[PDB]
RNA sequence: GUGGCCUAUCGAUCCUUUAGUCCCUCGGAAUUUGAGGCUAGAGGUGCCAGAAAAGUUACCACAGGGAUAACUGGCUUGUG
RNA sequence: CUAUCUAGCGAAACCACAGCCAAGGGAACGGGCUUGGCAGAAUCAGCGGGGAAAGAAGACCCUGUUGAGCUUGACUCUAGU
RNA sequence: GCCCUGAAAAUGGAUGGCGCUCAAGCGUGUUACCUAUACUCUACCGUCAGGGUUGAUAUGAUGCCCUGACGAGUAGGCAGGCGUGGAGGUCAGUGACGAAGCCUAGACCGUAAGGUCGGGUCGAACGGCCUCUAGUGCAGAUCUUGGUGGUAGUAGCAAAUA
RNA sequence: AAAUAUGUAAGAAGUCCUUGUUACUUAAUUGAACGUGGACAUUUGAAUGAAGAGCUUUUAGUGGGCCAUUUUUGGUAAGC
RNA sequence: GUCGAAUUUGGGUAUAGGGGCGAAAGACUAAUCGAACCAUCUAGUAGCUGGUUCCUGCCGAAGUUUCCCUCAGGAUAGCAG
RNA sequence: GGAAUACUGCCAGCUGGGACUGAGGACUGCGACGUAAGUCAAGGAUGCUGGCAUAAUGGUUAUAUGCCGCCCGUCUUGAAACACGGACCAAGGAGUCUAACGUCUAUGCGAGUGUUUGGGUGUAAAACCCAUACGCGUAAUGAAAGUGAACGUAGGUUGGGGCCUCGCAAGAGGUGCACAAUCGACCGAUCCUGAUGUCUUCGGAUGGAUUUGAGUAAGAGCAUAGCUGUUGGGACCCGAAAG
RNA sequence: AUAUUGGCGAGAGACCGAUAGCGAACAAGUACAGUGAUGGAAAGAUGAAAAGAACUUUGAAAAGAGAGUGAAAAAGUACGUGAAAUUGUUGAAAGGGAAGGGCAUUUGAUCAGACAUGGUGUUUUGUAU
């Protein structure tokens, strides 16, 4: 022949794994995260908005608004390290944001025989921001300024030095 | 044989185990034992004491033949018998039936006393023997005879 | 770095796993080992020590000695052990029933041995008879009685015969040996 | 007290020669000469752990050397 | 008459890789290294500073327990007479 | 004490250069900071030592596994291995449906020596494993034999009247 | 008359008590040496560390050396 | 320079290697001469020069002692495996 | 008079942010919180989610960029050298073989060992069988003639692995091979003493000696193979002038 | 009985395999050098079989392009395969008194692998795929 053969072939029975110890603890948001707070945006499509924050999900993720009667912002789920805790603060008391979680946000993953060639929303989630937006903009008219502030945009201007702005 | 030299080994390394510095040349220090009385005089005073002078008295035409006497000392004595008899010679340990030994068609010159043979009788035919031998013998009980 | 005060990497200068291919000296091992990893018993590691060993350092035993060993005192009934072969012994005529146990018997001693209605015997069959040493006795042979050793350490005033291959006057029992002819030694 | 008050003042093999024991051998067996051997010193190698030994090469040669000269260069600076 | 240009023919020595300098240090005089300066394809004719240019295992000197030639009241011998 | 005079050499010229003057100089001090194949920690390789493990059913006890320390290197020594020509054995081995060889900025394994694959060319035998054996592995030797170059389309091919 | 370097000892093969041999020694069982028997054990006789200690065989290469801190010789000095 | 002679030269012939021949230089002796050329002994000897063919791993030096017609080298002890 | 503060030092005080790594692979153990169940950050990372599922990451290769990088081999205290060799390619090419040996190692046999000069026999240079010698070894020492290894449990002392006894173990004691040191005994040589005796000049008992040996003291060798090394041989390869 | 690198004749090989092995695998002691003694080489292979290229055309001719034999002219008497130095053409890339190399990465070119798996399942055709 060519090649001779092994003395010993070697197992194929995999080992299992040892009993781990890594549990899961929920996470410690920091302080400075509170519901009915201003949020700037980072990145996504929506990068510079300005934008409220309502609930604390299980996935570590943060339940978001424009609202989008206001900047085309709808309800959403973001990421914590991915915003800005700004100081300004609203009230969301009076809101049943209960209802949601994140088997609401689902994707219905997409498989592989779909490849688009080149290139559709869901009435409940629409009525359902429509339902929250009014409870919020409702507390917006109290202060002054702040729908204008929340309609415009976030940016750096030559001489911003974000290590000493305060937000 | 070659696979197993060292000099197989010694490939790619350039001077062959032999140095860079001393250079294996052919005959450095001589051709044999050259030196004896000069610079191999350590060595010969050393290891090999006596390598130089006569000592003696020659003897032209030595036969190797008159000198034949080869010893048989008497611990074995007894390998002579075979083993077939021995044993019996050695429980019937007993007179008028002493078993007699030919050391000389063995190839046994000369009688020694290494030690300690039992006390049985025996008869001995041998060439030469010694004072310590015999006096052992004869205490045990046995005898000598000498020939020719 | 480091200040290394011994040598690294140094082995042990020992031997382990007899460097033979005789395989049935390796099943010995591969049971002697066995016993010392788990018997306790130190006559197994020095049996196991002794397994490893050379010709010149398996010396050979003679029956002779043996009788020497066990006429010692409390001794007779004991069980004889060698690491090594068992030659006979014509410089003696008497010998007693005692068992021996090792590697090789040579065809003289092990009929002398059973004309004495002893046994000549295995190490494997000793290992079952008496695994911790049980009433053993070890023997090991002379090995400066060699004739190689004569020559070791050759230099002046030490006794200890020039290696040499024809004796005789005119081969060195001159200058160095004697005074008349310069010095001696 | 085993040479000089102490520290230096001296010498191998082989060969020769002398003293001793009157001992061993001369190998077919003996005697007597003679020779050879054993032990202890002397005859000396000063290149002194010890070859038996005259020059030249500007007619020259070979192996090699920068381990080593004649130029430079370099450190040095006596002398200048 | 050559060299020069052209047609035709067409070698060799030499060649670690190659081809700008200063200083420094360094096997004490570098083309390469270090710091600086500088540096723009491909080349022609000349030149004779340099490449410690090439040429030849220095022919001077030394060593060699290598020789040879020549000499002589060296050592040892010898043909002849 | 700093500075100056003393204080003069040969290619152009060197606190390393630029350049610096309440310094980027001299003296001294307080902190922060940069970074080495060094130290610490972790992983991986190897070696060494100490150890555990024959129990049936499974393979390999010179095996598997655990623990700890260490690793520079010329001359030189020892060990484990790769490769080449050939022998004894075996693979009831490959093979004209294409062996070996050769080319292959195509792929894979190995620390590496080297091994294997695919494509191309070609046309007749060759290999893997266990052992044996040796005329056994090249960058050199002013090496040997053969061949080929840069120099270089250069020197030059010019005496004897045409 | 220093400093630095240097030798030895710091126990079990020891200490102590007793009494046995001898052709040595002594005026002498007086000693000397080697011994029998008996007591003294983890503080067994200073500290630290020990990476295992001890031993043997055999063989390679080497036997051109050089620099520095300090001591120092010759030399004017030298990358002597 | 010499050019009618110690002239120049052809052919034939003699002389052969420690030998020849030499108006003498150690010159010539088939491009070879302070001892030709060819082959053999001969792969002469060489303490001297040059070279000495694959990997990895592990250990790891000495240039110092004493003797030598020894000083460019060996034996010896040491260092190392 | 009464305080604070700095400076130094401590906490088995709290807390936030950032970087690198995630080795291992049923449980086993140490532990915390717990009434218990059990859980735990406790002997090495798991969970959740997304994109792509292809030259995108990755590899190779060429180039560019930043930093570093002197041309190899060699003798040498020291070479990039203004020290030698090297223009380039292929192929060839250099510690071998043997006689006799040492140490060490494997193997057979073992006070013996070695068949192979030779014979027999044969499937024919093979393989198989074998006698007698011989070699080496078992006895050394002396120039040689020649002599020739136990007073003793083949000694005593010290120490010794191991074993046996007692002992839970600790340890104590008995035996104590090899081996090392040492005092003795024995063989031979040398120097003495010189009994019975006697061809009256032969013999050499006995007892000794700061002497001495390559010795005995319950044998260890013989043969084959192997690396390494030694000597001789062309002797690792090439190399002279010379005779 | 013993010797035997010569001669004649046979047989074998852990030998060499065309820079090796005798100096010579071929018209080798040949050519060739030298006055001479003496010295002394290099050089093997088409293909199974010459079937070794009829014939046309360009060219003065050699030769070339076609054609054709042939399993194959990538076998054409410069012939087994047909390496390297070295060279030419094409293609790619770079290029200020060198080039080359190492660590890292970009850019360009180029390239391998895993992508199924078992599986609830019959929404099933060839009815069990």
């Amino acid at each position: 022949t060519a090649q001779q053969a092994p003395k010993w072939y070697p197992s194929e029975d995999v080992a299992a794994p040892k009993k781990t110890r890594k549990a899961v603890r929920p996470q410690k948001l920091r302080a400075s995260l509170v519901p009915g707070t201003v949020l700037i945006l980072l990145a996504g499509r929506f990068r510079g908005k300005r934008v409220v924050y309502l609930k604390h999900l299980e996935d570590n993720t943060l339940l978001v608004t424009g609202p989008f009667k206001v900047n085309g912002v709808p309800l959403r789920r973001v990421n914590a390290r991915y915003v800005i805790a700004t100081s300004t603060k609203v009230s969301v008391e009076g809101v049943n944001v209960e209802k949601f979680n994140v088997e609401y946000f689902a994707k219905e993953k997409l498989t592989k025989k779909e490849k688009k060639e080149a290139n559709e929303i869901k009435t409940e989630r629409v009525e359902d921001q429509k339902v929250v937006d009014k409870a919020l903009i409702a507390e917006i008219k109290k202060t002054p300024l702040l729908k204008q502030y929340l309609s415009a945009s976030f940016s750096l201007k030559n001489g911003d030095k974000p290590h000493m702005l305060k937000f | 044989p070659s696979r197993f030299t060292k000099t197989r080994k010694h490939r790619g390394h350039v001077s062959a185990g032999k140095g860079r510095i001393g250079k294996h040349r052919k005959h450095p220090g001589g051709r044999g034992m050259a030196g004896g009385q000069h610079h191999h005089r350590i060595n010969m005073d050393k290891y090999h004491p006596g390598y130089f002078g006569k000592v003696g008295m020659r003897y032209f035409h030595k036969q190797q033949a008159h000198f034949w006497k080869p010893v048989l000392n008497l611990d074995k004595l007894w390998t002579l018998i075979p083993e077939d008899k021995r044993d019996q010679y050695l429980k019937s340990a007993s007179k008028e039936t002493a078993p007699v030994i030919d050391t000389l068609a063995a190839g046994y010159g000369k009688i020694l006393g290494k030690g300690r043979i039992p006390n049985v009788p025996v008869i001995v035919k041998a060439r030469f023997v010694s004072k310590l031998a015999e006096e052992k013998i004869r205490a045990a009980g046995g005898v000598v005879e000498l020939i020719a | 770095g480091i200040d290394h005060t011994s040598k690294q990497h140094k082995r042990s200068g020992h031997r382990t796993a007899p460097k033979s291919d005789n395989v049935y000296l390796k099943l010995l091992v591969k049971l002697y080992t066995f016993l010392a990893r788990r018997t306790d018993a130190p006559f197994n590691k020095v049996v196991l020590k002794a397994l490893f060993l050379s010709k010149i350092n398996r010396p050979p035993v003679s029956v002779s000695r043996i009788a020497r060993a066990l006429k010692q005192e409390g001794a007779a009934n004991k069980t004889v052990v060698v690491v090594g072969t068992v030659t006979d012994d014509a410089r003696i005529f008497e010998f007693p029933k005692t068992t021996v146990a090792a590697l090789r018997f040579t065809a003289g001693a092990r009929a002398k041995i059973v004309k004495a209605g002893g046994e000549c015997i295995t190490l494997d069959q000793l290992a079952v008879r008496a695994p911790k040493g049980q009433n053993t006795l070890i023997l090991r042979g002379p090995r400066n009685s060699r004739e190689a050793v004569r020559h070791f350490g050759m230099g002046p005033h030490k006794g200890k015969a020039p290696r040499i291959l024809s004796t005789g006057r005119k081969f060195e029992r001159a200058r160095g040996r004697r005074r008349s002819k310069g010095f001696k030694v």
